[PDB]
Parts: C-alpha cells; structure tokens; sequence
C-alpha cells in the first residue's frame, strides 16, 4: 500500500 | 496482473516505473499518477 508517484512532464 | 498489451495507452494516461517497477499510469489529461489502469482497471467491472 503507499501513494502514486509525484508524476512529472519532462 | 490483468493489464495484458490489448492496448498500449488512452489518451493523457502514459505510464512508468517507480523505485522498483512499480507500473503506475501517469495521466497528462488529469495530470497525476495512479496504480491502475486507464485502458483496463477503470470504472468498469462487469
């Protein structure tokens, strides 16, 4: 169980 | 693991690997990063 990742966009 | 290759990607929901492998579906339309699918483990469970 944990949280998605801080997601980016180049 | 039900996500098979029937579909590479929807749109706005790309995908990539945490720490480890943690294939996690990114979303440009929504802008965030979630565990399941958007072409497979979305709202649909019939």
């Amino acid at each position: 169980g944990t949280p998605p990742p801080p997601y980016t966009v180049g | 693991f039900e996500i098979p290759d029937d579909v590479p990607l929807p749109a706005g929901w790309e995908m990539a690997k945490t720490s480890s492998g943690q294939r996690y579906f990114k979303n440009h339309i929504d802008q965030t990063t979630t565990w399941q699918d958007p072409r497979k483990a979305m709202l649909s469970q019939m």
